[PDB]
RNA sequence: GCCUGGUGUCUUGGGU
């Protein structure tokens, strides 16, 4: 076997036709598959143990039907939902957003090797966006040289204007982005982002080309950049757990009031509910809402510079929801759908007393995973996590 | 052959001074199953 | 133009101002004294009894890893590169070592001090394994009890950290610039005050803090490297720094010959 | 108004009940009241609800491809081996199933 | 030699998002209903408020691959502290006189309001900015 | 198993510190102090000498098989 | 000592803390439970310590009272999978297969439960200095 | 007869608005010179006003608008819903024949009003699915393209090819041939294991 | 210790890594992408508190549901001249510029465990075969074949590649040659080759 | 069993050069370098040296693949010089620089001694 | 063993992640390299190769 | 170990259960097809002779 | 002097 042979490639369960595709092979040392990073989500592979399957096709008629009909650009758009099913990922999808911040400024020492690692680059350097007193480049000019020409896009975001003071939306001008920070809505896999764009103008070459230059490009500045993660980052200060605290604290107060009510007849009942189900329903939605509530005070109050919310704002790992269970609330267990039953006799652990009708004896988890978990609320976590 | 399986050291190249065993002498190109690295290697019978 | 200010200095380490040169060149000396330094170390073990607890090759890696004298080293030739048959006294040094334990109690514990040098290329001083004082055993190697027995046959050789990290004379190499950041190469993670929540550097003292009203210097570059060389003891400090000069020198040395002659 | 339970025959002849546009979601009941025609676009509203309520979107042509097989004899035919293996397809085809 | 002069005064410095670039607002002193919306980076040019800037639009420096300038030839950047380069992404044919032209400087934006006489020789595809004092 | 020979971060040699170590201990010193007489600033070192377990002492227990 | 069925008619406290009342606002720190729904509780038990709820592998997670539970589930299985140095006889036992890392060291962090399970006299791994970081992509 | 993915979501523009924002949009009055085209974007505006058998071109071209719209709004789209997924997108070509053609400029275009109406009314006729002269294929090709037909004529419509996309004669050619091309591109591939 | 699994994607040798200015450089570099979403919050404490823990000399008390708090810890750690919350400047190993973020850093327990690629590696070219069905054996301890099951039989439909799907399926594997009759249909005939 | 000899980072096969120049005729005047068991330890010092150079307009490296010890370089010099030349000066003053600089550390540890 | 089967010319093994291959690349092992085979035939533009 | 098989989905003796509290640990259990009913016994657990 | 065969059926524990 030897360098650009074609071969098909097949990690199982196969459960769709992306998963299996035609590479290219590259003969290297050492004894693991290499894969470019972009395919990983196709085949739904990761790196923790995966294996993959490799199968060479024995003529020259076989050959010709991996390369001309199963081979990777062809699949870059799937069928199954008319939009593309590999993006710019990880890494350099997190590195990506950084990079195309509008104070991102790059001097020209740097900026020669960036040119350089664009393997279709014209040989063209392009003029600084300043010129005096010294020569300097934003990081759109130099992701906008992986960007072929003739490539328009336009993407407006909460009704923004061409002035656009929040640097949302997105605009595309022959193969240059005038604005926009690029993050998971345009090269993220999304029907009618830029890879689905490059595609239906340039063909599935170029839009393979496309992946291999904005990786080789971002992954060399996050090298010079760096990025980490630590525990300071999950630390709310101290006045935002107050306001955090009073929120998770009249709720509980609230939750007594339905209590109060239900066992004064005082309470409204649900069309199609029984009073139990009517009164086990709505504590459940005024507790999912204190923690929406209580962590929308946490996620607000976090830095731009914050490492956990460039990584939520970039879309390339994490969602609000974890924010808020990392340094507000971990907020309701739930199993079978319904709170935490009582599997002892009127009671759900045998630390409390019976017919315990409160937040906390019903599986509501106060703390966050920072603070640490009580037991009471340890064994209820436990519980719905066996579930999954 | 009469060299095959009989214990050999190297005196040039990058593996001078190692012992190895003869494996496959088909000619020319030995096979010595060096003993140092799990690693059977291709060389010339000059060495 | 270069110009260095030894702060401090003792034997096994060197701590020093480097100043009035390119960033990149501070660089290329550290990654230099760390991977292409030439050093001696053991890359043969010739086993001929060993009934101790350890196993073989257990034993003979805690070999490869005892730091030798290698002051003479760049006389010595490259095994690979030599034009004799096996091994000879031009490129490698021969040393022994034979423990055993009589007596049915107690421990005979085998120290790197045991290790005799047999033969070398005469009279260069190389192959003696480095030791502290005269009284210091140095690194334990195994530990024998009644009837136990380790009789072993060692070959060193000329090599580089490229090929393996035991050939490194160095161990950490400090390197730090700018204590005060007047550069703003980094922009310091903060919660609410980032002077308060960031530690001094060492070398805070060395250099003056900036001044409140004082614009920004978009033409400063960096120009003082605080680094300090600390050795195992199979070079001397001194020894290191120019040695590292030296190969560095060598190697844009064989650049320069390559461009001339492919005319 | 939505009910609890079925009989879709009864209901629609109630007076004040818009009797054209009435729909259940047992689309067994659909074809025996409604016929064939019908149970396709009830077919495909249930199916459609199902996947686009996670968030999913898949395109049209597939589900419409679905709900065709399974009503191109004229009568609901099920996706398990009493359906599938009563076809006039070949025995090699019908027994590897 | 230029399409464009005059002289404005900065009425807001908006920081907020971001620490290393400021938007800025101003009016003609010599002719209201023209603004001037700019970002700018702040470290290389600090501004503050009420502010006098001379701003001159040009499409050429002269008295396509980018070189490090040789200090013995002149340009017309020798005589301004703040200069960028752009790309006219949208020229607003408006009503009665209220004209926009948008630039976008690698991200950094600029909005010019104005008039037709004033503003009929930007039409351009690129477009210099130099600023001055 | 039997202290290692070098800081597998750094590469300082502290193989030759554990003898040293263990009579520090003797004369009641605590660990933090022990390991600052040694010389052993940086951590990396320090995790070589604090944490290994020396399990040497117990296979030697085993009756000699020759 | 309790069984299950005897354990449905007791009311126990969590900690020895639990069974008188006090007298905090350390935004930091976790927050106790109310426990407003009866007046006056009647305590007829105490946990020892409550971090005995865990069993042999889960004792080795250090602070599994922070993880989300699966994590701790997944570690349970992975700690059966990990070399260490599974007796000090090795050398006379002829087993199928063993596995012997060179040299382990203890944790330096540590449970009280890991004296009684000698995982410090025959611990099952190293301290490695590791950054978490985005260095070259390779890591992804 | 399309290919899965080949298709996006597109905006089909005779569906939303009012009828009063739509006459606005679409109308073209040869007699009311206030409401007509603006004399700056075509030369030949003298000979436009007044024009009785101009007239009577846009006048079939607004009632075929008029069809469509009431079409698909009471029979098609009932709820309104005016985004769907749709072959070849027409705002990504028109824009690319921008650029290419350089149409920025208010220099009046020389493209004239009966190029327009035949130009578009002709495009329709060649969007071959199925090929063959039985009467029953035709009815089921113009069937097939119904949908995709009433979207190329919300687009093309004689006020928006002049005053929004400013369109001259050698872009506007080059934009029917396009269409045409990438349609055909877009059918299914016979063979496919749908 | 917190199902936070993975392999080597590559080695890197001493002057390559990143370093902090006192020389130190990491044994090892996991991602930051892999703490966020899987919130092993644990993971991170455990690294801040084992730095503590290595600077005075003790192990510390990690035992869940006690009194012990994340300040703290990081009170004690910024005492002692560390940024309090673990971080510290790096630098960039391959040009001496420092990195513009602060990195996370500092000693964790890894574990070693048994899957390693050399005992999973397998290729075959042609090889034994069962007696009963002259089809490839199982296993990798017998010089065994890869499964093509039937899910990869229905991707190679969907593909198109119905070429590619019969050549797998015979010359790849058990193809056989038969004869048969033209009149009955059956395998019945007798057919010596040397005797034509 | 798939690891490559270490060994191969810095000893050079017979029949490859350890250096070699070709043109980018694309534009005018410029050369890519390949260099061959070569590290970010050489190329770091001569691009730097190099970028401050009044007659070098580009330079630039990469090292493609870390399991591969090479690198590439390219360089672009204005009309007047030819860059193989520049190249040569690049590396003699380095030379020197290094030069001066260990005698100015001998002289200094003297003192200290 | 008919609607599914073992096969020939196959490999397996654990994979890693490489951001400097091409999309369409794939990288494999030296030892897998020298097991696989692909069988080319033998024309006058490729005999002396 | 509970021996009730693979045959029989649901979920009631997969689930932990309240009354485990203290007896049987919650966290350590097997993935799979015996996730749930193979069990292990909390560190202070007996069983009565 | 070319060809060259080493098992099965289960069960259990694991990996994604
Ligand atoms: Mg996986
Ligand atoms: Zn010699
Ligand atoms: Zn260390
Ligand atoms: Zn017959």
């Amino acid at each position: 076997l030897m360098d650009d042979d074609p071969v098909l490639f097949n990690r199982q369960p196969s459960l769709h036709k992306m998963s299996m595709m035609a590479h290219r092979v590259k003969v290297m040392p050492y004894s693991t598959f290499r894969l470019n990073l972009s395919v990983t989500s196709p085949y739904n592979a990761d790196f923790d143990g995966d294996e993959m399957n490799l199968h060479v096709p024995q003529s020259e008629e076989t050959r010709a039907e991996l390369s001309q009909l199963c081979a990777v650009p062809l699949q870059i758009v799937s069928p199954q939902s008319n939009k593309p099913v590999m993006g710019i990922v990880q890494d350099t999808l997190c590195g990506v957003r950084k990079m195309t911040l509008r104070d991102t400024f790059i001097e020209y020492e740097q900026v020669m090797n960036m040119l350089f690692w664009v393997p279709s680059w014209d040989g063209v350097v392009p003029q600084p966006a300043i010129l005096k007193p010294k020569p300097l480049w934003t990081g759109k000019q130099l992701l906008s040289i992986a960007i072929p020409s003739g490539i328009h896009l336009q993407r407006t975001d909460g009704g923004n204007s061409l002035l656009s003071p929040k640097d949302n939306g997105m605009l595309i001008v022959d193969g240059k982005v005038m604005f926009g920070v690029v993050d998971k809505k345009t090269v993220g896999s999304g029907g009618g982002g830029l890879i689905h764009t490059v595609m239906r103008e340039k063909g599935p070459k170029i839009c393979a080309e496309l992946f291999g230059n904005i990786q080789k490009v971002v992954n060399y500045w996050l090298l010079h950049n760096g990025f980490s993660i630590g525990i300071g980052d999950a630390i709310a200060d101290a006045s935002t757990m107050k306001e955090i605290t009073h929120a998770i604290s009249s709720a509980k107060e609230q939750v007594q009031e339905i209590i109060y009510k239900a066992q004064h007849n005082e309470l409204e009942l649900k069309p199609g509910m029984t009073l139990r189900e009517s009164f086990e329903g709505e504590v459940s939605r005024t507790l999912n809402d204190a923690r929406d509530s209580a962590g929308r005070s946490a996620e607000m109050n976090l830095k731009d510079l914050n490492n956990v919310k460039q990584m939520v704002s970039a879309g390339s790992k994490g969602s609000f929801i974890n924010i808020a269970q990392m340094s507000a609330c971990v907020g309701q267990q739930m199993v079978e759908g319904k709170r935490i039953a009582f599997g002892f006799a009127d009671r759900s652990l045998p630390h409390f007393t019976k017919d315990d009708f409160s937040p906390e004896s019903k599986g509501f988890v106060e703390n966050s995973y920072l603070r640490g978990l009580t037991p009471q609320e340890f064994f209820f976590h436990a519980m719905a996590g066996r579930e999954g | 052959d009469p060299t095959l399986n009989k214990t050999v050291k190297i005196r040039q190249g990058g593996y001078k001074g190692k012992i190895g065993i003869v494996k496959e002498a088909n000619g020319d190109r030995f096979r010595v199953e060096l003993h140092n690295p799990n690693k059977t290697i291709p060389i010339p019978c000059s060495f | 133009e270069p110009k260095v200010n030894i702060i401090n200095a003792q034997d096994d380490e060197v701590e020093l101002m480097l100043s009035d040169v390119n960033l990149s060149l501070a660089n290329s000396l550290r990654r230099t004294m760390l991977a292409e330094v030439p050093t001696l170390a053991i890359d043969l073990v010739e086993i001929k009894m060993n009934t101790s607890v350890l196993a073989d090759e257990f034993i003979s890696h805690r070999l490869g890893l005892i730091p030798l004298v290698s002051e003479d080293v760049e006389e010595m030739k490259y095994s690979r590169d030599c034009t004799c048959e096996d091994y000879c006294d031009e490129c490698s040094v021969v040393l022994e070592l034979s423990a055993r334990h009589e007596g049915e109690e107690g421990t005979t514990d085998v120290y790197s001090s045991s290790l005799i040098k047999v033969s070398g290329p005469g009279n260069l001083n190389v192959g003696e394994p480095v030791r502290r004082d005269d009284y210091d055993q140095g690194i334990l190697l195994c530990k024998l009890r009644n009837h136990q027995e380790l009789n072993i046959r060692c070959i060193a050789k000329k090599g580089i950290a490229k090929e393996h990290a035991k050939w490194s004379p160095c161990s950490a190499i400090a390197f730090e610039y700018d204590p005060h950041n007047k550069l703003k190469h980094t922009d310091f993670w903060f919660e609410v005050d980032a002077k308060k929540e960031w530690p001094d550097s060492k070398y805070a003292t060395w250099e003056e803090p900036p001044k409140p009203g004082e614009v920004f210097d978009y033409k400063a570059k960096p120009n003082r490297f605080y680094m300090t060389v600390e050795t195992t003891g199979s070079l001397k400090a001194n020894q290191v720094f120019s040695r590292g000069i030296k190969t560095l020198q060598e190697k844009l040395a064989n650049v320069l010959f390559e461009l001339e002659n492919s005319r | 108004l939505e009910t609890d339970g079925i009989n879709l025959a009864e209901v629609m002849a109630v007076p004040g009940v818009d009797s054209s546009r009435t729909y259940s979601n047992s689309f067994v009941e659909i074809l025996s009241v409604l016929g064939i025609e019908a149970t396709r676009s009830s077919l495909y509203k249930e199916i459609l609800n199902v996947i686009a309520f996670d968030g999913s979107y898949v395109n049209y042509r597939h589900m419409a491809l679905l709900v065709d097989v399974m009503t191109s004899r004229g009568y609901l035919m099920a996706i398990t081996r009493h359906g599938i293996n009563r076809a006039d397809t070949g025995a090699l085809m019908r027994c590897s199933f | 030699s230029a399409l464009f002069d005059d002289i404005f005064t900065v009425q807001t410095v908006d920081n907020g998002r971001y620490n290393k670039v400021s938007r800025i607002i101003g009016i003609s002193t010599t002719n209201s209903a023209i603004k001037l919306t700019l970002d700018i980076n702040n470290e290389m040019f600090p501004v503050s408020q009420d502010d006098s800037l001379t701003v001159t639009l040009a499409n050429s420096l002269s008295l396509k691959s980018w070189r490090p300038p040789k200090p013995t030839d002149k340009s017309l950047a020798d005589d301004y502290d703040y200069v960028m380069f752009g790309t006219v992404y949208k020229f607003e044919e408006g009503d009665e006189d209220k004209i926009k032209v948008y630039v976008s400087f690698g991200g950094l934006l600029m909005c010019l309001e104005g008039g037709y006489k004033s503003l009929a020789s930007l039409k351009q595809d690129n477009l210099y900015i130099l600023i001055r004092r | 198993m039997i202290i290692p020979v070098r800081c597998f971060s750094c590469g300082k040699v502290v193989g030759d510190k554990w003898d040293a170590y263990l009579r520090l201990l003797e004369e009641g010193k605590q660990e933090g102090d022990a390991l600052d007489e040694l010389k052993l600033k940086r951590y990396c070192c320090r995790r070589m000498v604090l944490t290994h377990v020396d399990l040497i002492e117990k296979f030697l227990r085993y009756n000699p098989l020759e | 000592y309790v069984d299950g069925e005897e354990e449905e008619t007791i009311m126990i406290a969590m900690t020895p803390e639990d069974l008188q009342t006090r007298s905090l606002n350390d935004t930091a720190k976790r927050i106790k439970p109310e426990m407003s729904t009866s007046s006056h509780h009647t305590f007829t038990h105490c946990e020892i310590h409550p971090s005995m709820i865990l069993g042999v592998a889960a004792s080795i997670i250090p602070f599994p009272d922070h993880n989300q539970s699966p994590r701790n589930t997944y570690q349970s299985a992975m700690g059966k999978q990990a070399m260490g140095v599974f007796l000090t006889n090795y050398n006379v036992r002829m087993d199928t297969m063993a596995n012997i890392l060179y040299y382990p060291q203890k944790p330096l962090a540590k449970t009280q439960a890991m004296e009684y399970l000698k995982f410090r006299e025959l611990p099952a791994g190293q301290n490695a200095i590791v950054a978490i970081a985005c260095y070259s992509g390779y890591n992804q | 007869g399309l290919d899965g993915t080949q298709v996006e979501r597109q905006t089909i523009d005779t569906i939303p608005g009012s009828d009063k924002a739509f006459h606005k949009r679409y109308y073209v009055d040869l007699m009311d010179e206030k409401n007509s085209i603006k004399p700056d974007v075509i030369e030949y505006a003298a000979d436009i006003l007044g024009d009785v058998e101009l007239q009577k071109e846009l006048n079939s071209e607004y009632e075929q608008l008029v069809s469509d719209r009431k079409f698909l709004r009471e029979i098609v789209f009932v709820n309104g819903d005016h985004n769907w997924p749709l072959p070849v997108n027409l705002r990504r070509i028109i824009q690319n024949a921008q650029q290419i053609f350089h149409l920025d400029r208010a220099k009046a275009s020389d493209l004239t009003i009966p190029e327009i109406i035949h130009g578009v009314r002709d495009l329709c006729k060649k969007l071959f699915v199925l090929r063959g002269e039985n009467e029953l294929i035709k009815e089921a090709q113009q069937n097939a393209t119904s949908l995709f037909q009433c979207l190329v004529r919300a687009r093309l419509a004689t006020r928006r090819i002049l005053e929004e996309f400013r369109l001259n004669r050698d872009a506007f050619e080059w934009v029917l041939g396009t269409i045409e091309a990438q349609f055909q591109r877009s059918l299914v591939h016979p063979g496919e294991m749908v | 210790r917190h199902g936070q699994k993975g392999t080597i994607g590559v080695t890197y040798r001493h002057e390559d890594m990143p370093f902090s200015a006192e020389g130190i450089v990491p044994d090892l570099i996991i991602n930051p992408h892999a703490i966020p979403s899987r919130m092993t919050v644990a993971h991170l404490i455990e690294c801040l508190l084992s730095k503590v823990g290595s600077i005075r000399g003790y192990e510390g008390d990690a035992t869940p549901f006690t009194d012990l708090t994340v300040d703290a810890v990081s009170n004690l750690l910024r005492d002692n001249g560390y940024q309090s919350r673990g971080f510290e400047v790096m630098y960039n190993g391959h040009t001496g510029k420092k990195l513009m973020a602060q990195v996370f850093f500092g000693p964790t327990y890894y574990q070693r465990l048994r899957h390693m690629v050399d005992d999973k590696i397998h290729a075959r070219a042609r090889g034994p075969v069962q007696v009963l069905t002259r089809q490839p054996v199982e296993g990798r301890s017998r010089d065994g074949g890869l499964r093509f099951g039937e899910m990869e039989r229905d991707c190679m439909i969907a593909h198109g590649a119905a070429g590619f799907l019969k050549e797998r399926l015979m010359e790849a594997s058990d193809a056989f040659r038969v004869h048969v009759c033209g009149i009955c249909g059956l395998m019945s005939v007798i057919a010596n080759l040397k005797k034509n | 069993m798939n690891a490559p000899d270490r060994f191969e980072l810095f000893i050079l096969p017979d029949d490859v050069p350890k250096l070699k120049i070709t043109p980018d005729s694309r534009v005018p005047n410029c050369i890519i370098i390949k260099f061959e068991r070569e590290d970010h330890t050489l190329a770091n010092l001569l691009r730097e040296e190099l970028a401050l150079y009044p007659d070098v307009t580009f330079v630039a490296y990469k090292v493609e693949h870390p399991l591969f010890a090479n690198f590439v370089m390219r360089l672009q010099t204005e009309e007047g010089t030819r860059p193989k030349q520049a190249l040569e000066r690049a590396c003699a003053s380095i030379i020197n620089k290094l030069k001066t600089l260990d005698h100015k550390f001998n002289e200094e540890w003297n003192i200290k001694n | 063993n008919l609607m599914g089967k073992r096969v020939d010319f196959s490999a397996r093994t654990v994979i890693s992640g490489d951001p400097n291959l091409e999309l369409d690349q794939v990288g494999v092992p030296i030892s897998i390299a020298k097991t696989l085979s692909y069988p080319e035939t033998v024309t006058q533009y490729n005999i002396h190769r | 170990n509970t021996p009730i098989g693979r045959d029989g989905k649901l979920a009631k003796p997969r689930q932990l259960h309240n009354t485990h509290w203290g007896l049987v640990c919650p966290a350590e259990t097997p993935e799979g097809q015996a996730c749930g009913l193979v069990k292990n016994l909390s560190l202070l657990s007996g069983i009565s002779i």
